[PDB]
RNA sequence: AUCGAGAGGA
């Protein structure tokens, strides 16, 4: 639901790049491009950031429990 | 969804039916496994006759 | 003449040892012998 | 069921395979008697098959135990 | 259900020791060691440093099984030498192999940091 | 000595049928000395052999100098003095089978020695004469060394 | 039936080593005595089998031929194979 | 749940007394999917092992008598073929002669019938692996296959 | 079809006459599979004496006594000696071939087509291969076994 | 019969990644050394979790395992903590653990990006390492107004054996014999594979020539840190690691070999 | 081979010899082997309860 | 708990 922690497969910090890579694909780069300034040059991490479904935006339009 | 914990499952000596006494049916009833016709049929072919006769006897309903 | 007379023994013993167990269920060996293939070939 | 149930392997083996009710209501009405030779009979009575292990008897040695 | 806490692969149970040595008896002058909570770090180099030494006969290593947590490696040396010795000795070689790598290690972060 | 035969032979072909395994090569050569036909499976990797090499092969029953027999485990701590330190290429088989041109009634004129070297096919035909060192299931050495 | 003449195999069949085995087995470890040497054992299967290697079960088979008769041989009478 | 039943099974129905069927007197079980493709590749000709890797694999033998085998090449280098570690795993002294899948049919007449170029045509003799690439026809479920003839 | 054999066949069961019967103990077969063996030990074999033509039968199963050279390499000088001088001895060969023969001709009645493909007990051959490798026999010596000790 | 004396050759050191050459030692050293960087390298990673509020979107579960992956800076801390098992202490003590405490509630209207700066630590040494005085910070969880997260965390020493967590690594780049000369890879088509960046090689020439009397030497490392240790302290400690399970081997050997 | 005619040369070879068979979409059996130059002796059927 | 039905697994 929430951009991962580490790399699934090496252990990098991608954490802290899903808003960084967001910022940067609004600022017309290619995915590849985006994802080459964030330094992710394995396609393991390429893959973490490229094929995230950031579904916690969405649950987030739910109302909380408690007000 | 087939995770092996939510198939798991043993026995020994617990609930049994109310009509034949012999073990209940499924995990969540805490059941014991089904020793069919092709398994007497195959232990009858090993020529296993205490080991039918435990299975078919002694381990269900004696 | 050692190795025939030991060839002789290694034929009988071999030979007893194929002879069928008084207490085998043939029939129902035979009848999974005959059934299990029969799960392979065709149905049509 | 036509070939099998109909040779003289007794009701209970019979009944083991097909037609149970059919065929232990006709032994009833002829009054039938199983032997109990075949397996299916003493696997229902939960008695040792004469099948294999169970084709034969063992008796203790008492000249032997000494 | 039946997971194994993640410690079990590192850390002795209470009785159990760490390396035992069992007499080969197959063959003259072979030892197999029994190391628990060890895996294949510790056997390839201790395997292949016993390979270095000629008068090691024999050096092998395997782990029986990946969800045990041991390794048995076994070590037949000459009739002159032994292999408990042998084990011995490459662990001092190993051990002498990694300070001396250690210390270049050392000394090249200091020249690559510094100039 | 323990020498079974001894002789020098020459690459007259290699792989006729065509590269079949990659690191292993077969050659077919026939020396000068005694006219023998030799079939030789051998590793090309480690010991790279041309077509017209010319070679001094000797089957032996042991490495050792001395006449003693080998007991056909693997010692590499062995001070002995072995012959195969006068040769370069060397590999230990087993003589699987020995044909020949014998008849119901008469023996054979030529004979046909073959031996495995863990799986390296080697047949040494021709002469009975020079083949009588050679008893199947018998373990014996290459000690293959090239000459210029 | 002549015991002087017994038609039956001279061999003990696989089910009469499994059931013998099993039933000196049950024996043992209901407190029989032992009929040959033991150094270590403890489980009754291994001194069952420990028992038909030597000889000295002390059982007899009980053969049933299908006309009724029967034939009776003792364990250290029969052939084991395995 | 008795002494007198596990015996039976113990006896009985244990699976290595279960290897050959009577259905069709062969093996039941062989040799499998990664252990065949790779007793194929390493019966090959030119598989060569190391001194490490024999022994690593010798490691791995239950039925070792502890005695490293006479490499099939001592000199340049000393190495081991698989052959002859198989020749280490095959039980006894069989005998056994199998063809390889891709044994040519027209090999068995011509020369070479007994030195393969092919190294097909399996030949086991007093439990060494002469010669011949191992596969389904020499360690698979059928008749006369090295587990066959082992059982 | 598997249930309906099953209980077809449940209780058939070979006895220790090693006839094999059913529950009502009527006979099935005088003896199982007609030998009396059971399916796990027996192999596929090749009968020998089938497929060959009568010379060619001839010439590998009619022991030649007289040519006195070929029995020289074949067997030892007392075995050559006894097999060439004695009578009785050729006799009981003559009568051993003559036994084959009659084998043959009751092989080729029971296989009327030409399969020499047999399933057999023991392993003849690899029995054979067992004892040349076992006593390890020299295929180029002579040999010191007897024929009339191998028909007796 | 002796030891090797392998030699350091360092090609580049950042403070993400160290990428070195080791020369003249056994590929079993050499890979051990690599296993050693990935599974005995201990380091601080949170390893307990009290949750004392969440109202967020995601489970406690899923919170805890999240802050269990965030990297703390352990450079010179972990040689001085113990393992909780060796902490005569009771569950925790300053000694063997680090304490975490955070404390976020969504009160504005924007989602609250609860990250790893939220993580406030009791030891200034051991910090997040985002949170480290560029790069953002690691993303604990989103939060709408009126969510709220409030929990208190306690870091232990661990290595990469027991949890990926307690991996200091982002990646450890492990190579040796960039040209085939030992062939123990086998190209079907040595023309189809691109170069290492180690070969030395003309273009014409896809592997090198075949080296029969060639043993394994000069490795190749590229040891990328996740941010806890730097990549030089992964390679120190790991050859320290290393040093002491053999020391210890040989000490529980000794006590065999004399107890017989 | 199966349904070609093996027959025993005077040599004492086993022979097949490639003759014409019929196979029939129905059974008379007990018609068709009482026929003129009809092999009463190899002829057969499929049908078991002919 | 029973029974039935449905959806699935091999
Ligand atoms: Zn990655
Ligand atoms: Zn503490």
């Amino acid at each position: 639901m929430i951009i991962p922690v580490r790399c699934f497969t090496c252990g990098k910090i991608v954490g802290n790049k899903w808003e960084a890579y967001l910022g940067l694909l609004q600022a017309e780069y290619t995915e590849g491009d985006a994802l080459d300034a964030l330094g992710l040059k394995r396609y393991c991490c390429r893959r973490m950031l490229l094929a995230h479904v950031d579904l916690i935006e969405k649950l987030l339009n739910y109302a909380p429990l408690e007000k | 969804k087939h995770m092996v914990d939510d198939k798991i499952h043993s026995r020994a000596r617990g609930p049994i039916q109310i009509l034949n006494r012999q073990p209940m049916e499924g995990r969540s009833r805490d059941g014991g496994l089904r020793f069919g016709e092709m398994e007497r049929d195959c232990q009858i072919a090993h020529g296993a006759a205490q080991f039918l006769r435990e299975r078919l006897f002694e381990a269900s309903d004696p | 003449g050692e190795a025939f007379d030991w060839l002789l023994g290694e034929i009988e013993s071999k030979f007893n040892q194929a002879i069928a167990h008084p207490g085998e269920m043939v029939g129902a060996l035979a009848a999974q012998s005959l059934g299990e293939p029969a799960t392979q070939m065709t149905l049509n | 069921r036509h070939g099998v149930n109909r040779q003289d392997t007794g009701p209970l083996m019979k009944c083991s395979f097909e037609e149970t009710v059919d065929v232990l209501m006709e032994a009833a009405a002829h009054g039938e008697s199983d032997p109990m030779k075949g397996v299916s009979e003493n696997i229902m009575l939960g008695q040792l098959a004469p099948a294999g292990t169970g084709c034969f008897d063992l008796l203790l040695d008492a000249e032997k135990c000494k | 259900m039946n997971a194994p806490p993640a410690f079990e692969s590192f850390l002795l149970f209470e009785g159990e020791k760490k390396i035992t040595i069992n007499k080969d008896t197959k063959v003259p002058n072979a030892c197999l060691f029994t190391i628990n909570k060890e895996d294949h770090t510790l056997g390839n180099i201790i395997k292949s440093q016993l390979l270095k030494d000629p008068q090691v006969l024999f050096a092998g290593y395997k782990v029986p099984h990946p969800l045990e947590h041991k390794i048995i490696i076994r070590v037949q040396t000459t009739p002159d030498y032994s292999p408990q010795e042998a084990f011995t000795n490459a662990i001092t070689d190993l051990i002498s192999e990694l300070s001396l790598l250690e210390e270049r290690f050392r000394v090249a972060i200091k020249d690559k940091q510094e100039g | 000595a323990g020498i079974l035969f001894e002789d020098i032979f020459d690459v007259k072909d290699i792989d006729p049928e065509g590269k079949k395994f990659d690191r292993v090569s077969r050659l077919h050569c026939e020396s000068e000395s005694f006219k023998m036909d030799l079939i030789l499976d051998v590793n090309i990797q480690i010991y790279p052999v041309d077509l017209g090499d010319k070679f001094r092969l000797v089957i032996a029953s042991t490495l050792y100098e001395d006449g003693t027999l080998d007991d056909g485990e693997y010692n590499p701590t062995d001070d002995r003095p072995s012959r195969a330190d006068q040769f370069e290429y060397v590999m230990y088989g087993k003589v699987y089978r020995i044909e020949g041109d014998e008849t119901s009634t008469e023996a054979a004129t030529r004979l046909s020695a073959y031996v495995s070297y863990g799986g390296l096919l080697m047949r040494l035909q021709g002469d009975a004469n020079n083949l009588h060192g050679f008893e199947v299931d018998s373990r014996v050495y290459l000690l293959m060394k090239k000459l210029a | 039936q002549a015991n002087q003449k017994r038609i039956t195999t001279p061999y003990m069949t696989k089910y009469e080593r499994a059931r013998v085995l099993g039933t000196r087995a049950l024996q043992i470890a209901m407190c029989a005595p032992v009929m040959v040497e033991l150094e270590g054992e403890t489980d009754p299967l291994l001194i069952a089998m420990k028992e038909l290697k030597a000889r000295k079960i002390p059982i007899i088979i009980r053969r049933y031929l299908p006309d009724g008769s029967y034939e009776d041989w003792g364990v250290d009478e029969l052939i084991i194979s395995d | 749940q008795s002494l007198e039943t596990r015996a039976e099974i113990q006896e009985l129905a244990m699976v290595p007394r279960m290897i050959v069927t009577p259905q069709s007197n062969r093996p039941v079980m062989g040799i499998v999917q990664d252990t065949l493709t790779a007793v194929r590749k390493f019966t090959k000709r030119d598989v060569f092992l190391e001194r490490g890797e024999v022994m690593n694999l010798l490691m791995f033998l239950s039925t070792w008598d502890g005695k490293v085998p006479q490499p099939a090449i001592l000199k340049p280098r000393p190495l081991w073929t698989g052959k002859q570690i198989f020749s280490l795993i095959i039980p006894g002294h069989i005998n056994c002669i199998r063809t390889h899948s891709t044994h040519p049919d027209d090999e068995d007449s011509g020369p070479y019938k007994h030195i393969s170029p092919g190294d097909t045509k399996v030949v086991v003799e007093n439990g060494e692996l002469i010669m011949g690439i191992l596969c389904k026809k020499s360690l698979g479920t059928s008749a006369g296959s090295l587990v066959h003839i082992s059982y | 079809i598997q249930r309906r054999l099953i209980k077809s066949m449940e209780s058939v069961m070979v006895k220790y006459d090693a006839t094999v019967r059913n529950s009502i103990n009527q006979v099935v077969q005088l003896r199982y599979g007609e030998d009396g063996l059971a399916g796990e030990s027996v192999e596929f074999q090749n009968l020998a004496t089938l497929k060959p033509s009568n010379k060619a039968f001839e010439k590998k199963f009619r022991f030649d006594y007289t040519n006195e050279r070929a029995l020289r390499r074949t067997l030892q000088e007392d075995l050559v000696k006894d097999v060439l001088s004695n009578a009785h001895i050729q006799n009981e060969l003559e009568r051993e071939f003559e036994r084959m023969r009659e084998d043959r001709e009751v092989l080729r009645v029971i296989f009327p087509t030409g399969d020499s493909k047999v399933v057999l007990p023991c392993n003849l051959l690899r029995m054979i291969w067992n004892a040349q490798k076992i006593f390890h026999i020299n295929p180029r010596l002579p040999s010191d076994l007897h024929p009339i000790k191998v028909v007796e | 019969p002796y030891a090797n004396q392998p030699t350091v050759r360092i090609t580049e050191l950042t403070d993400e990644n160290v990428k070195f050459i080791i020369e003249n030692t056994d590929l079993a050293v050499a890979n051990s050394i690599r296993r050693v960087f990935i599974a005995e390298v201990p380091i601080i990673a949170i390893d307990w979790v009290q949750i004392d509020a969440n109202s967020s979107v995601l489970h406690d579960e899923f919170i805890a395992h999240r802050l269990g992956l965030i990297p703390l800076t352990s450079d010179d801390i972990v040689d001085k903590l113990q393992y909780s098992r060796d902490c005569t202490c009771e569950e925790f003590c300053p000694e063997c653990s680090v304490e975490f405490t955070l404390d976020v509630r969504c009160n504005e209207d924007q989602t609250r990006h609860v990250t790893s700066r939220d993580l406030i630590s009791n030891s200034p040494r051991v910090i997040p390492v985002t949170s480290r005085n560029e790069q953002d910070d690691i993303l604990i969880v989103k939060l709408r107004k009126g969510q709220e997260l409030r929990l208190r965390a306690y870091a232990k020493k661990g290595f990469g054996k027991e949890h990926a967590k307690w991996n200091p690594t982002a990646g450890v780049a492990f190579e040796y014999d960039p040209d085939n000369a030992l062939r123990h890879t086998v190209y079907p088509k040595p023309e189809e594979w691109p170069k290492s960046e180690y070969s030395e090689l003309d273009e014409d020439e896809s592997q090198a020539p075949y080296d029969p009397n060639g043993k394994p030497e000069r490795f190749y490392y590229n040891v990328e840190s996740c941010g806890s240790l730097r990549p030089e302290t992964i390679v120190l400690s790991a050859l320290s690691g290393l040093k002491k399970k053999l020391s210890d081997l040989q000490t529980q050997l000794s006590h065999e070999i004399q107890s017989d | 081979d199966n349904k070609k005619k093996i027959i025993i040369t005077e040599d004492g070879e086993f022979k097949a010899l490639q003759e014409w068979i019929l196979e029939t979409d129905g059974v008379s059996l007990m018609r068709v082997l009482s026929e003129k130059d009809v092999d009463p002796v190899r002829t057969t059927s499929n049908d078991i309860v002919e």
